[PDB]
């Protein structure tokens, strides 16, 4: 499962 | 940053004349991912050239495999023509039964 | 830090409403604005956030298309529009701010929240009825058939408050009904007057009802 | 990621140690926050990162737990802690809250003072007839109210409303209204409300003819 | 044996054509096993390795839902980065992420990855230590400061030793039989006449899997690593790969030259003679 990405 | 595509043109199986084969066009090393790939027979565009899904590698560059069914002869010509923003004009690489 | 929202909104089924959220006391552009919905039935639900620099939006898949988030960077203001409203949209809507910029945090600051009521009923004034019984004597007032809220009720213009019970309103059909009870010493009624005062701002009506035996 | 609070309401005494559980559907790795909320106000942040007390929050508030099981602790319940409490995870998006745990003060059980009221003339002239039954200052909240017309029970046409816990004496109050037509009202003589409560096996009965 | 779970993310804007193209491609070791593409007819997570069928409907829903969330996030990211770099609204730009973990047979994390690129250039990456970041310019430093405020490294570290590990364990548990798959290279040597006087023999490796391979030319014992011409390994498009390696030699003693193929799916290195 891919991470939930943080906003850059 | 623009990265010039590199091309390889080759058969899937050993090229025996008058025997049905598949012709590949392996396009690696490009950026942006936006690309147009053509395949020519005797300088004439082959309609219905398949495209794999696009991927990219550990160095960020994109790669893609185009292919079409082809029956090689002693004397027919086959090329892959690639269009990309990194390039001034399209790039073409001819099929070499020995490369 | 302060996030100011608008007061109660009454709106009609199918219609839409736009809630403002004015922010002050911090650099607006270094944060996003999140919005949260609170309602009987699902409690608190997220909704989405907006980037003040470019209006970039992220929505809870649940609220995609039901809500639209916008930003005025220059007046430090975020707006949410809830469209095509059902009774399932009746709720209090908060704007809120994370303690920092990011997707994964908690809400350190909240706006006061804006209650949104979805109804088709038109303004209707209450009918006000006295409740006399048939040592300590309880008396009442029946406030029947009004829309919308609120309704105010006081006894003897507020002189009688200590022994008073006013009950949450209830939806009849699409109109409200409430009651208020008062307890006075039985030696003092009817000897001394006991009147009940009802007001309904929305319908511009004020009613006094003397409770007679 | 569902966040679940088991108890939706909780009876409590002043000075009690109170523990509010919060259960995550997946490991949320201590990314959990707790809010306190009082009626008519916005949620107020108590705790972040599971155990971290936000500035200004009193010392009697405490948090603990791991993986997917967390608790809010209030070591000695003061009167202004009577509120509803929410936990919120932020390990994954969308940020999701529990459904809240509402605290309510315990007090000795008390029987209501019951009063029935017949319809006013004013209402009757309009064709409507409401009978009103107040049940004031009792505890716990659980109560059964039967309307009986000439001996048998009326089910149809009743509206019930309770008050919040009274600030002064921690009791509850209820109002019951049976609305009938003038015609239907006049068909009968004896109107009664019956109140069964845990304070007594005998139901409190108010009537009029 | 070690194993890895990696995702290769790619979001590409295209103003004047609507939504940016978003994709999530999944890798166990080097084998693509899942794929989300926003442009597909039905944009869902799809299996890419037979053995992923054994995952019930909830898996695909959960992952699809999350991609859409990630998609939204990146959709904004592209604008922020536009601002950070003070760039025009016209042209198309790319964000790329590599994310995942390498873990040993004992279940300990060996290495964690989280690398980002904007327009083909390194933007920011999580360091070997899993606590600190390397920003590659002044735009990336703004991201860097935000992530330190937010406690992003710690979060990643939580995912990389926890989440990432446990899913890999399952992913291995599911298709471990299939991922061992090796296809031995079938080799031949080809002769080519040249002008002048010299000749070049070309050593072929055909129909092999996985792609890791080594080809060497040696004069009766000593290998030539300076005169060797080689092509990059390439797919036949049937699943297998191909590569060749050639060398220039004097005419007469081409039998004196031997080709060597080294591949993990071969009991012994192939040693070929013309």
């Amino acid at each position: 499962s891919i991470i939930n990405f943080e906003k850059l | 940053i623009q990265k010039t595509p590199q091309i390889q043109v080759y058969s899937r199986h050993p090229p025996e004349n008058g025997k049905p084969n598949i012709l590949n066009c392996y396009v690696t090393q490009f950026h942006p991912p936006h690309i147009e790939i053509q395949m020519l027979k005797n300088g004439k565009k082959i309609p219905k050239v398949e495209m794999s899904d696009m991927s990219f590698s550990k160095d960020w560059s994109f790669y893609i495999l185009a292919h079409t069914e082809f029956t090689p002869t002693e004397t027919d010509t086959y090329a892959c023509r690639v269009k990309h923003d990194s390039m001034a004009e399209p790039k073409t690489v001819y099929w070499d039964r020995d490369m | 830090v302060l996030l100011q929202q608008s007061g109660p909104e009454l709106v009609k089924p199918g219609a839409s409403v736009k809630i403002p959220c004015k922010a002050s006391g911090y650099t607006f552009t270094d944060y996003n604005m999140d919005w949260v919905k609170q309602s009987h039935g699902k409690s608190l639900e997220w909704i989405g956030d907006i980037n003040p620099n470019n209006g970039g939006t992220i929505y809870n898949q649940k609220f995609k298309g039901k809500a639209t988030l916008t930003v005025d960077k220059s007046s430090s203001a975020a707006y949410m529009e809830v469209r095509s409203l059902t009774s399932e949209d009746t709720a209090v809507y908060y704007c809120a701010r994370k303690p920092y910029y990011g997707n994964f945090a908690w809400f350190a600051y909240w706006g006061q929240g804006t209650l949104v009521t979805v109804s088709a009923a038109k303004t209707t004034p209450p009918s006000v009825y006295p409740l006399a019984p048939g040592s300590m004597v309880t008396l009442g007032c029946l406030v029947k058939g009004y829309f919308p809220e609120p309704v105010t009720v006081t006894w003897n213009s507020g002189s009688l408050s200590s022994g008073v019970h006013t009950f949450p309103a209830v939806l009849q059909s699409d109109l409200y009904t409430l009651s208020s009870s008062v307890t006075v010493p039985s030696s003092t009624w009817p000897s001394e007057t006991v009147t009940c005062n009802v007001a309904h701002p929305a319908s511009s009506t004020k009613v006094d009802k003397k409770i007679v035996p | 990621i569902q966040v679940t609070q088991s108890s939706s309401s909780f009876s409590v005494s002043l000075g009690d140690r109170v523990t509010i559980t919060c259960k995550a559907s997946e490991d949320i790795y201590n990314r959990l926050a707790w809010y306190q909320q009082k009626p008519g106000n916005a949620p107020r942040l108590l705790i972040s990162g599971a155990t971290s007390l936000e500035t200004g929050v009193p010392d009697r508030f405490s948090g603990s737990g791991s993986r997917k099981d967390y608790t809010l602790i209030i070591t000695s319940l003061q009167t202004e802690d009577v509120a509803t409490y929410y936990c919120q995870q932020y390990w994954s998006t969308p940020l999701t809250f529990g459904a809240g745990t509402k605290l309510e003060l315990k007090r000795a059980d008390a029987a209501p003072t019951v009063s029935i009221f017949p319809p006013s003339s004013e209402q009757l002239t309009s064709g409507g007839a409401s009978v009103v039954c107040f049940l004031n200052n009792f505890y716990p909240k659980d109560i059964n109210v039967k309307w009986k017309i000439d001996g048998s029970e009326r089910q149809n046409g009743v509206l019930n409303s309770w008050t919040d816990q009274d600030s002064k004496d921690s009791t509850y109050s209820m109002s019951s209204t049976l609305t009938l037509t003038k015609d239907e009202y006049e068909r009968h003589n004896s109107y009664t409300c019956e109140a069964t409560h845990k304070t007594s096996t005998s139901p409190i009965v108010k009537s009029f003819n | 044996g070690p194993h890895s779970l990696r995702y290769f993310v790619t979001a590409v804007s295209r103003p004047g054509l609507g939504e940016p193209r978003y994709m999530e491609v999944g890798y166990v070791d080097d084998t693509e096993f899942v794929r989300f593409d926003s442009d597909a007819e039905n944009p869902r997570y799809e299996p890419r390795a037979r053995w992923m069928e054994q995952e019930g409907p909830e898996y695909w829903e959960r992952e699809t839902q999350k991609a859409k969330g990630n998609e939204q996030s990146f959709r904004v990211d592209l604008r922020t980065l536009l601002g950070y770099y003070n760039q025009s609204k016209g042209g198309s730009h790319t964000i790329q992420v590599i994310s995942g973990c390498e873990v040993g047979s004992d279940g300990r994390l060996l290495r964690g990855y989280q690398q980002y690129a904007y327009d083909g250039c390194d933007y920011i990456a999580l360091n070997e230590d899993l606590k600190t970041w390397t920003a590659a310019d002044m735009a990336a430093l703004i991201t860097k400061h935000k992530w330190e405020q937010a406690g992003e490294a710690e979060r990643l570290r939580a995912y990389l030793e926890g989440t990432c590990v446990e899913w890999l364990r399952r992913y291995l548990k599911n298709g471990n039989a299939t991922l061992l798959r090796t296809d031995s290279p079938k080799a031949h040597v080809t002769h080519h006449s040249r002008p002048e006087d010299k000749v070049t023999l070309r050593c072929w490796a055909l129909g092999f899997y996985p792609a890791d391979i080594t080809l060497t030319w040696q004069l009766n014992g000593e290998e030539l690593i300076q005169d060797m011409e080689l092509v990059e390994t390439r797919p036949a498009g049937d699943g297998t790969f191909q590569k060749w390696a050639s060398v220039v030699v004097p005419l007469g003693k081409e039998q004196y030259y031997t080709c060597h193929v080294y591949h993990q799916g071969l009991p012994e290195p192939l040693t070929l003679r013309w």
